[PDB]
């Protein structure tokens, strides 16, 4: 049975950071990519970018909206995705998804149940 | 860049209803090397986590009610829903996969 939760969310100052937490089990993590994705109030989701798996070197990508700015990483030891977020702004508040990615499907087919990030001062 | 357009923003039918919906990429998303179109549909019932529905246009994710349909092809796709149930109330949203990815505007499904 495949988990995904996503943590660390909560208020943060503009142009502060925070690091999202998202822990897995019930597959073998290295195997897949792992990709986060946002939903703002009222907004679409937002694909913000990927790490690969252990097959291409765990390199990542990142939406032109976060790149530069957001940052993701992933400690194999434990089976957990990081999101390195940076000078946020309002406009990034939203919650925040994990998913499990690749190109086996070329889809995100597991969804963790997101974690609410608000920017404001 | 490549840009997904979906229509309508929202639509409206009965329990019960069949509904289609469109999804349109600014570039083919078909490679012949592996005949796959790489565009997959999700669902996203309010306030809670989404959900693949579809992926390589057309097949149908493990679990997913044959319900739902993905249709199409390089750069015209679309979603039908042959019987509305209750449970399906959600935005749809089609996604290109071809390059890193990108979810449309998606669809709003609203029940009558
Ligand atoms: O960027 C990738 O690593 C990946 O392999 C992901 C696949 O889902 C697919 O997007 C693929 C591209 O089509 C390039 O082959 O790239
Ligand atoms: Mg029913």
């Amino acid at each position: 049975e495949v988990q995904l939760v996503e943590s660390g969310g909560g208020l943060v100052q503009p142009g502060g950071s925070l690091r999202l937490s998202c822990a897995t089990s019930g597959f073998t993590f290295t195997d897949y990519y792992m990709s986060w994705v946002r939903q703002p109030p009222g907004k679409a989701l937002e694909w913000l970018g990927f790490i690969r798996n252990k097959a291409k070197g765990y390199t990542t990508e990142y939406s032109a909206s976060v790149k530069g700015r957001f940052s993701i990483s992933r400690d194999n030891s434990q089976s957990i995705l990081y999101l390195q977020m940076n000078t946020l702004r309002a406009e990034d508040s939203a919650t925040y998804y994990c998913a499990r990615d690749g190109y086996y499907a070329d889809a995100m087919d597991y969804w963790g149940q997101g974690t609410s990030v608000t920017v404001s001062s | 860049d490549i840009v997904m357009t979906q229509s309508p923003s929202s639509l409206a039918v009965s329990a019960g209803e069949k509904v289609t919906m469109s999804c349109k990429s600014s570039q083919s998303l078909f490679k012949s090397r592996n005949q796959k179109n790489y565009l997959a549909w999700y669902q996203q019932k309010p306030g809670q986590s989404p959900k693949l529905l579809i992926y390589w246009a057309s097949t149908r994710e493990s679990g997913v009610p044959d319900r739902f349909t993905g249709s199409g092809s390089g750069t015209d796709f679309t979603l039908t829903i042959n019987g509305v149930q209750a449970e399906d109330l959600a935005v749809y949203y089609c996604k290109q996969s071809y390059n890193l990815r990108t979810f449309g505007g998606g669809t709003k499904l609203e029940l009558k």
